[PDB]
């Protein structure tokens, strides 16, 4: 249905791509390209869900060559500073080989691509049409979630200083 | 190509000795190609000289220079030697011989590498030195190859040498026996 | 037809939508007057100098090169601190890098693009849409670069030390 149904329906924002429930207020796609923000919208996405499993996971486990920071975001400030700056670079190299050294908006998107596809589906999951639209629709789905609840870990962590499932077992109110 | 990612430039030509599709930082559109084909093959041959003299200078010594130089290794015995040479020391002229004959050469073989580029017959490198003939009555064109590859080696060999010298004070053979 | 800069004046005649960083931007008429050209290429030239500078003036407050490592931080002391010998060797490595676009401007000057000094080393701007973009943002990055540095140079002028040093400290205003 239409997301606010006092406000008309955005022009730009047909059916065709998932997880359109015709929600663009503000009135994006009006000026940006929609093949951009739903290529970003997906990486916003999909980093996130990494993110959030990365808070849970360094909330309770660690690699022997790492200290270990009092909270999954204090888990940033006891890294080598050379560790961060490999992982920087190194994913600096995917971001340049996975779209074809092709990066602004003015380029990425000249070659024909559809927004957030990479060719990537090692375990053939997306082999059938129609699960893999219904996977579309979770992903982005999942990924809008995961965005929302990354906000929510981080800055209840940094908040209490004592994690996510720490501080759900030790909860605190604000005085 | 050597880079599947970054392929040479169209500037170098394909029929050169030691081509192997390796310029992915394009250093070959910022220069002329027979200067930095003349300057490759000449720091080929430097620094092939400098690792067989690296190794040399380990295994066996000319005589009378353990007076003079004592037991320093490979960056040590030019500074040592120089040092000599500070005082008026006549036994110590080594580096005044060797720098004097070497700029001697490089000064009337000079034109030599501007001739290449302004459409000379001599390609870059050759110098005609084939005293034996073994190169010239036989086939050539492998032994460029091979001259290119183990000049490249030594490049990277002479590097390898003198930084393991400048953090521990082995030379060649010294560094190699064991495993600090 | 009208100026896209400044809407109710009219477009500066000898400025064209062919040149990368266009706005219709020339209220007093330089090009009017002078070669669009020539002005085109001491644009590109100062964008690219003050890029250059914008990134040296900052980047000391992070790392110093260990000959200058004792060096002040703030860069208009650390000009004074450059031995002659040094700024010697710069002043003859920008003449060698001149020598080119004294080549270029003054012989060949109608034979190419404005800035277009042979240097494209990794083969980028071979892709249409990625040249188009190059050029535009070069052209803007140098301009953001020279408002930039004009300022980080004045703020050194009034609180004596770098930019992120008066930004850390809230140095903000004359003392
Ligand atoms: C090509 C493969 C390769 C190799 C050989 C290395 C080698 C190294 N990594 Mg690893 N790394 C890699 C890929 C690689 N990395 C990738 C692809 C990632 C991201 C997925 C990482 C993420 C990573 C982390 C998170 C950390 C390392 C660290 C280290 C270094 C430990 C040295 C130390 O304790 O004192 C050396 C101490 C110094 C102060 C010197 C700085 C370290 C030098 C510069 C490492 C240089 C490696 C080189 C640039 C390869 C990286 C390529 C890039 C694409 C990642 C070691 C040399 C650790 C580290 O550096 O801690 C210090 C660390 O915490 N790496
Ligand atoms: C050298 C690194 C590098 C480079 C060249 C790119 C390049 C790109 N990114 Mg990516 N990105 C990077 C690192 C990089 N990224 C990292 C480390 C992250 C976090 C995991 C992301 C997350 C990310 C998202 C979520 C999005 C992009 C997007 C883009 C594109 C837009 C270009 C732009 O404005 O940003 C160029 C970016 C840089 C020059 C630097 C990026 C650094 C960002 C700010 C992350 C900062 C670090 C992070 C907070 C902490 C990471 C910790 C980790 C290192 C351990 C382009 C393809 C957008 C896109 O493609 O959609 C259209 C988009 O939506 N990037
Ligand atoms: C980059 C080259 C280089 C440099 C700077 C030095 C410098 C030095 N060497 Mg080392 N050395 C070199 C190459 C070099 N050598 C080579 C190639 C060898 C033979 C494998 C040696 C073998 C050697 C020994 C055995 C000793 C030295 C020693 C010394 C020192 C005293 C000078 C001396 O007697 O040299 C001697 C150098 C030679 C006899 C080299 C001659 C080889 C020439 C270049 C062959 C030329 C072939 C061809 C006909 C010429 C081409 C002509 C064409 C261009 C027209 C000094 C530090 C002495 C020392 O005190 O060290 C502890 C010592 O005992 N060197
Ligand atoms: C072609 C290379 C070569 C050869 C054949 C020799 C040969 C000799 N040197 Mg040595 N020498 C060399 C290069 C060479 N030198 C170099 C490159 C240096 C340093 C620049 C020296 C410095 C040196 C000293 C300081 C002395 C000798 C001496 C001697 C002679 C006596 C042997 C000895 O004391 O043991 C011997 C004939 C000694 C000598 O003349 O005693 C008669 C002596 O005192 N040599
Ligand atoms: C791997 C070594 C190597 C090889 C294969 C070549 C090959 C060639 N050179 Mg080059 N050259 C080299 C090293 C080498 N050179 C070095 C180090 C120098 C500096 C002195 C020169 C200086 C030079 C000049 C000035 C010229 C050539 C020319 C030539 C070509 C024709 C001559 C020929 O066939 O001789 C073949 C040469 C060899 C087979 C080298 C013999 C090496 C012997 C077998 C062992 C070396 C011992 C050494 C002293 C180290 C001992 C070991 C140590 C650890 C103790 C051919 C491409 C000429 C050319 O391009 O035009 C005709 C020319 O004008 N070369
Ligand atoms: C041809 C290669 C080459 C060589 C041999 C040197 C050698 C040197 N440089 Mg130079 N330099 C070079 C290229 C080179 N540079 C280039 C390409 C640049 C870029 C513009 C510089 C910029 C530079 C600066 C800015 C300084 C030196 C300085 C020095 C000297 C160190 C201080 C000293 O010895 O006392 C040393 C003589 C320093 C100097 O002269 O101190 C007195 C110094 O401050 N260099
Ligand atoms: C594509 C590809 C595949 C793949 C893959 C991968 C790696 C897929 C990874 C998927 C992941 C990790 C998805 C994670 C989603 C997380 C969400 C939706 C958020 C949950 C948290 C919430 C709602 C919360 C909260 C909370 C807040 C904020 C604060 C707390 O105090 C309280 C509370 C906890 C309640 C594979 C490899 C299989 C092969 C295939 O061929 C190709
Ligand atoms: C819609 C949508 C879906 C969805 C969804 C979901 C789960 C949406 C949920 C969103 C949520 C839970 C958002 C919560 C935001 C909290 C905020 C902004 C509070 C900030 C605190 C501040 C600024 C402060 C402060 C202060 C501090 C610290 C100091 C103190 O003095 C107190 C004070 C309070 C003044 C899905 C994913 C299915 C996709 C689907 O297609 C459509
Ligand atoms: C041209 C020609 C003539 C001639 C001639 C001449 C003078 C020919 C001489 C040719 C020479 C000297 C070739 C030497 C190459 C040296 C190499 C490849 C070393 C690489 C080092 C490496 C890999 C290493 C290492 C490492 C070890 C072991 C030790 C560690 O501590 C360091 C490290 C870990 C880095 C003749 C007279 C024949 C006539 C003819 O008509 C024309
Ligand atoms: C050409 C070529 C290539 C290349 C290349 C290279 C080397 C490209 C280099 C690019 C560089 C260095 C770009 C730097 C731009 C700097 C800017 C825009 C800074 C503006 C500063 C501002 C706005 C500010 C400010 C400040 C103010 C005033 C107040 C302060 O208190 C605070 C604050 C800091 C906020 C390669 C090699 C890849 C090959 C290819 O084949 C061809
Ligand atoms: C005696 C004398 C002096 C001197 C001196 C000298 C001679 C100093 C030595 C300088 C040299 C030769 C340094 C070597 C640098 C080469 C490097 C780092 C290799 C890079 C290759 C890489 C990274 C990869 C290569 C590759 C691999 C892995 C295989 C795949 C391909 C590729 C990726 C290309 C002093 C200064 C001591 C003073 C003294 O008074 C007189
Ligand atoms: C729209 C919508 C529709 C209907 C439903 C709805 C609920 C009514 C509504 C939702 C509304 C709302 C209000 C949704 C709320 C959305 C909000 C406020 C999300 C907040 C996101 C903040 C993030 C991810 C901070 C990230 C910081 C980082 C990664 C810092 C990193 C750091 C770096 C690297 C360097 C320092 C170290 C650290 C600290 C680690």
């Amino acid at each position: 249905d239409n997301a606010m149904p006092f406000l008309e329906r955005p022009p730009k924002l047909d059916g065709s791509l998932a997880g359109d429930v015709g929600f663009d207020p503000v009135g994006f796609s009006n000026y940006f390209d929609l093949r951009w923000l739903r290529e970003s919208e997906l990486k916003h996405g999909r980093v996130c869900m990494l993110g959030v499993t990365g808070l849970l996971v360094q909330e309770a486990v660690c690699l022997p060559q790492f200290s270990n920071g009092k909270t999954p975001v204090d888990d940033f400030f006891v890294v080598p500073a050379a560790g961060l700056w490999q992982v920087f670079f190194a994913i600096g190299a995917v971001e340049f080989f996975s779209h074809g050294f092709k990066l602004t908006p003015g380029d990425m998107f000249s070659e024909g691509r559809e927004a957030g596809d990479f060719g990537f589906d090692p375990l053939g999951c997306g082999k059938n049409p129609d699960a893999l639209a219904r996977r579309r629709l979770v992903e982005v789905k999942n990924g809008r979630l995961a965005m929302i609840a990354f906000g929510g870990l981080l800055h209840q962590q940094l908040l209490t200083g004592q994690g996510t499932f720490e501080q759900l077992a030790n909860f605190k109110a604000i005085a | 190509r050597a880079v599947p990612f970054a392929p040479a430039p169209d500037c170098l030509p394909e029929n050169i000795p030691g081509y192997m599709g390796f310029d992915p930082l394009g250093l070959s559109t910022l220069c002329n190609v027979e200067w930095l084909r003349e300057a490759e093959i000449k720091h080929c041959r430097v620094a092939m000289l400098a690792a067989a003299g690296s190794i040399a200078q380990d295994l066996y010594q000319f005589p009378g220079v353990e007076k003079i130089v004592g037991s320093a290794k490979m960056t040590g015995v030019h500074d040592k030697i120089l040092a000599a040479a500070s005082t008026g020391d006549y036994k110590a002229q080594a580096m005044s011989q060797i720098l004097f004959w070497t700029s001697f050469l490089e000064i009337v073989t000079l034109p030599a590498v501007f001739e290449t580029m302004n459409g000379g017959p001599r390609k870059p490198g050759v110098f005609f030195f084939d005293p034996l003939g073994l190169g010239k009555g036989d086939k050539m064109g492998e032994m460029e190859l091979k001259e290119i590859k183990n000049g490249r080696l030594a490049m990277i060999g002479v590097g390898g040498m003198v930084h393991h010298y400048l953090l521990t004070g082995k030379g060649p053979i010294q560094f190699l026996s064991g495993i600090p | 037809e009208m100026s896209e800069a400044i809407p109710f004046m009219p477009k500066p005649a000898n400025i064209d939508s062919s040149m990368p960083g266009y706005a219709g931007f020339d209220p007093l008429g330089f090009t009017d007057y002078y070669s669009a050209k020539w002005m085109q290429e001491a644009e590109i030239k100062h964008g690219r100098v003050c890029m250059l500078a914008a990134l040296g003036m900052v980047f000391p407050e992070f790392a110093k090169f260990p000959q200058f490592a004792s060096f002040s931080t703030n860069p208009l002391e650390a000009f004074y601190q450059v031995s002659p010998a040094g700024w010697g060797q710069i002043f003859l490595f920008i003449g060698v890098l001149e020598t080119f676009s004294y080549e270029k401007s003054f012989y060949n000057f109608e034979g190419g693009a404005p800035g277009a000094l042979g240097f494209d080393p990794l083969r980028m701007s071979s892709n249409p849409a990625s040249a188009k973009q190059y050029a535009a943002a070069e052209v803007r990055n140098g301009r953001l670069a020279m408002i930039g540095f004009s300022g980080m140079l004045h703020h050194a002028i009034v609180s004596k030390q770098g930019p992120i040093t008066q930004i850390v400290e809230q140095n903000f205003y004359p003392k």
